[PDB]
Protein backbone atom coordinates (compact mmCIF):
# COMPACT_ATOMS: atom_id res chain seq x y z
CA UNK A 1 0.00 0.00 0.00
CA UNK A 2 2.58 2.64 0.63
CA UNK A 3 4.53 1.66 -2.08
CA UNK A 4 1.54 2.18 -4.54
CA UNK A 5 0.65 5.42 -2.92
CA UNK A 6 3.96 6.65 -3.36
CA UNK A 7 4.22 5.89 -6.85
CA UNK A 8 0.69 7.24 -7.41
CA UNK A 9 1.88 10.48 -5.83
CA UNK A 10 4.99 10.73 -7.96
CA UNK A 11 3.30 10.48 -11.47
CA UNK A 12 0.18 13.22 -9.96
CA UNK A 13 3.31 15.06 -9.30
CA UNK A 14 5.10 14.45 -12.51
CA UNK A 15 1.83 14.81 -14.47
CA UNK A 16 1.65 18.96 -13.66
CA UNK A 17 5.92 19.57 -15.33
CA UNK A 18 4.83 17.44 -17.75
CA UNK A 19 1.86 19.71 -18.56
CA UNK A 20 3.89 22.53 -18.18
CA UNK A 21 7.29 22.13 -19.80
CA UNK A 22 5.45 20.67 -22.71
CA UNK A 23 4.05 23.31 -25.04
CA UNK A 24 1.92 20.91 -27.43
CA UNK A 25 0.19 19.23 -24.51
CA UNK A 26 -2.97 21.59 -24.61
CA UNK A 27 -2.78 21.68 -28.57
CA UNK A 28 -6.34 19.81 -28.92
CA UNK A 29 -8.23 23.11 -27.49
CA UNK A 30 -6.07 25.93 -28.83
CA UNK A 31 -6.42 24.33 -32.06
CA UNK A 32 -10.49 24.86 -32.26
CA UNK A 33 -10.19 28.06 -30.80
CA UNK A 34 -7.50 29.28 -33.21
CA UNK A 35 -9.54 28.06 -36.19
CA UNK A 36 -12.84 29.66 -35.24
CA UNK A 37 -10.92 32.79 -34.89
CA UNK A 38 -9.05 32.69 -38.07
CA UNK A 39 -12.58 31.93 -40.02
CA UNK A 40 -14.20 34.19 -38.06
CA UNK A 41 -11.46 37.11 -38.71
CA UNK A 42 -11.32 35.85 -42.64
CA UNK A 43 -15.37 36.13 -42.20
CA UNK A 44 -14.78 40.00 -41.52
CA UNK A 45 -11.95 40.52 -44.13
CA UNK A 46 -14.21 39.85 -46.57
CA UNK A 47 -15.62 42.68 -46.37
CA UNK A 48 -12.91 44.71 -48.00
CA UNK B 1 -18.14 67.85 -29.48
CA UNK B 2 -19.91 65.08 -28.58
CA UNK B 3 -19.14 62.27 -26.02
CA UNK B 4 -20.30 59.01 -24.33
CA UNK B 5 -23.32 59.21 -26.51
CA UNK B 6 -24.71 57.01 -29.80
CA UNK B 7 -23.89 59.99 -32.55
CA UNK B 8 -23.35 59.93 -36.37
CA UNK B 9 -19.41 60.94 -37.18
CA UNK B 10 -17.92 62.28 -40.40
CA UNK B 11 -14.24 63.03 -39.97
CA UNK B 12 -11.56 63.96 -42.35
CA UNK B 13 -12.53 61.66 -45.25
CA UNK B 14 -13.48 59.02 -42.76
CA UNK B 15 -17.95 58.80 -41.99
CA UNK B 16 -19.49 55.54 -40.40
CA UNK B 17 -21.52 55.37 -36.70
CA UNK B 18 -21.06 54.67 -33.18
CA UNK B 19 -20.35 56.01 -29.89
CA UNK B 20 -16.91 57.57 -29.34
CA UNK B 21 -15.26 58.33 -26.20
CA UNK B 22 -12.04 59.64 -24.76
CA UNK B 23 -9.36 56.68 -24.55
CA UNK B 24 -5.39 56.01 -23.47
CA UNK B 25 -4.18 54.62 -26.55
CA UNK B 26 -1.69 57.72 -27.68
CA UNK B 27 -1.20 58.67 -31.02
CA UNK B 28 2.13 59.73 -32.75
CA UNK B 29 2.46 63.36 -34.17
CA UNK B 30 2.29 61.88 -37.67
CA UNK B 31 -0.68 59.54 -37.01
CA UNK B 32 -3.87 60.70 -38.28
CA UNK B 33 -6.77 57.55 -37.31
CA UNK B 34 -6.13 54.55 -35.31
CA UNK B 35 -7.14 50.77 -36.58
CA UNK B 36 -7.76 47.50 -35.26
CA UNK B 37 -7.93 43.66 -36.96
CA UNK B 38 -9.24 43.37 -40.26
CA UNK B 39 -8.48 47.01 -40.85
CA UNK B 40 -11.56 48.19 -39.37
CA UNK B 41 -11.40 51.92 -37.76
CA UNK B 42 -12.04 52.00 -33.80
CA UNK B 43 -9.87 55.10 -32.86
CA UNK B 44 -9.52 58.59 -34.62
CA UNK B 45 -7.95 61.28 -33.17
CA UNK B 46 -9.88 64.77 -32.89
CA UNK B 47 -8.50 67.61 -35.50
CA UNK B 48 -9.45 70.05 -33.16
CA UNK C 1 7.93 58.93 -53.75
CA UNK C 2 5.71 59.77 -56.88
CA UNK C 3 2.46 58.74 -56.78
CA UNK C 4 -0.89 59.72 -57.62
CA UNK C 5 0.23 63.69 -58.63
CA UNK C 6 2.30 63.37 -55.00
CA UNK C 7 5.78 64.08 -53.94
CA UNK C 8 6.04 62.24 -50.64
CA UNK C 9 9.06 63.02 -48.50
CA UNK C 10 9.75 60.67 -45.19
CA UNK C 11 12.98 61.70 -43.43
CA UNK C 12 14.76 60.39 -39.79
CA UNK C 13 16.92 61.82 -37.84
CA UNK C 14 19.79 58.38 -36.54
CA UNK C 15 22.80 59.06 -34.58
CA UNK C 16 25.93 56.12 -35.10
CA UNK C 17 28.47 54.67 -33.40
CA UNK C 18 29.96 52.05 -35.24
CA UNK C 19 32.83 51.76 -38.08
CA UNK C 20 30.30 51.54 -40.78
CA UNK C 21 28.48 54.36 -41.69
CA UNK C 22 25.54 52.28 -42.14
CA UNK C 23 24.31 50.24 -38.74
CA UNK C 24 22.28 47.27 -38.77
CA UNK C 25 19.29 48.34 -38.90
CA UNK C 26 16.10 48.28 -36.53
CA UNK C 27 15.01 51.71 -37.90
CA UNK C 28 11.99 53.02 -38.79
CA UNK C 29 10.84 55.77 -41.37
CA UNK C 30 8.51 58.62 -40.01
CA UNK C 31 6.61 61.27 -42.24
CA UNK C 32 7.91 64.48 -42.17
CA UNK C 33 6.67 66.75 -45.09
CA UNK C 34 4.42 66.31 -48.11
CA UNK C 35 4.18 68.03 -51.33
CA UNK C 36 0.96 67.36 -53.47
CA UNK C 37 2.35 68.78 -56.67
CA UNK C 38 1.68 66.70 -60.23
CA UNK C 39 4.50 66.63 -61.98
CA UNK C 40 6.17 63.49 -63.94
CA UNK C 41 9.98 62.70 -62.95
CA UNK C 42 12.52 60.77 -64.75
CA UNK C 43 16.05 62.21 -63.00
CA UNK C 44 17.18 63.82 -60.08
CA UNK C 45 20.41 65.62 -58.93
CA UNK C 46 21.97 66.21 -55.90
CA UNK C 47 22.96 70.01 -54.86
CA UNK C 48 26.56 70.88 -52.91
C1 LIG D 1 -8.17 74.99 -32.30
O1 LIG D 1 -9.02 74.31 -31.37
C2 LIG D 1 -8.73 74.60 -30.00
C3 LIG D 1 -9.66 73.74 -29.16
O2 LIG D 1 -10.37 74.52 -28.21
C4 LIG D 1 -8.91 76.09 -29.73
O3 LIG D 1 -8.58 76.38 -28.37
C5 LIG D 1 -7.16 76.52 -28.13
O4 LIG D 1 -6.48 75.26 -28.04
C6 LIG D 1 -5.07 75.38 -27.82
C7 LIG D 1 -4.50 73.97 -27.85
O5 LIG D 1 -5.19 73.16 -28.80
C8 LIG D 1 -4.81 76.10 -26.50
O6 LIG D 1 -3.40 76.26 -26.33
C9 LIG D 1 -5.50 77.45 -26.49
O7 LIG D 1 -5.36 78.06 -25.22
C10 LIG D 1 -6.98 77.29 -26.82
N1 LIG D 1 -7.63 78.59 -26.88
C11 LIG D 1 -8.22 79.17 -25.83
C12 LIG D 1 -8.84 80.51 -26.07
O8 LIG D 1 -8.25 78.63 -24.73
C13 LIG D 1 -8.06 76.91 -30.69
O9 LIG D 1 -8.34 78.30 -30.53
C14 LIG D 1 -8.33 76.50 -32.14
N2 LIG D 1 -7.45 77.23 -33.04
C15 LIG D 1 -7.70 78.47 -33.47
C16 LIG D 1 -6.69 79.06 -34.40
O10 LIG D 1 -8.70 79.09 -33.11
C1 LIG E 1 2.56 63.34 -67.05
O1 LIG E 1 1.77 63.92 -66.00
C2 LIG E 1 0.36 63.94 -66.28
C3 LIG E 1 -0.30 64.67 -65.14
O2 LIG E 1 -0.06 66.07 -65.21
C4 LIG E 1 -0.15 62.51 -66.45
O3 LIG E 1 -1.53 62.54 -66.79
C5 LIG E 1 0.64 61.80 -67.55
O4 LIG E 1 0.24 60.43 -67.62
C6 LIG E 1 2.14 61.88 -67.27
N1 LIG E 1 2.90 61.26 -68.34
C7 LIG E 1 2.90 61.67 -69.62
C8 LIG E 1 3.75 60.88 -70.56
O5 LIG E 1 2.24 62.63 -69.99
Amino acid sequence: QKLIANQFNSAIGKIQDSLSSTPSALGKLQDVVNQNAQALNTLVKQLS
Amino acid sequence: LVKNKCVNFNFNGLTGTGVLTESNKKFLPFQQFGRDIADTTDAVRDPQ
Amino acid sequence: KNIDGYFKIYSKHTPINLVRDLPQGFSALEPLVDLPIGINITRFQTLL
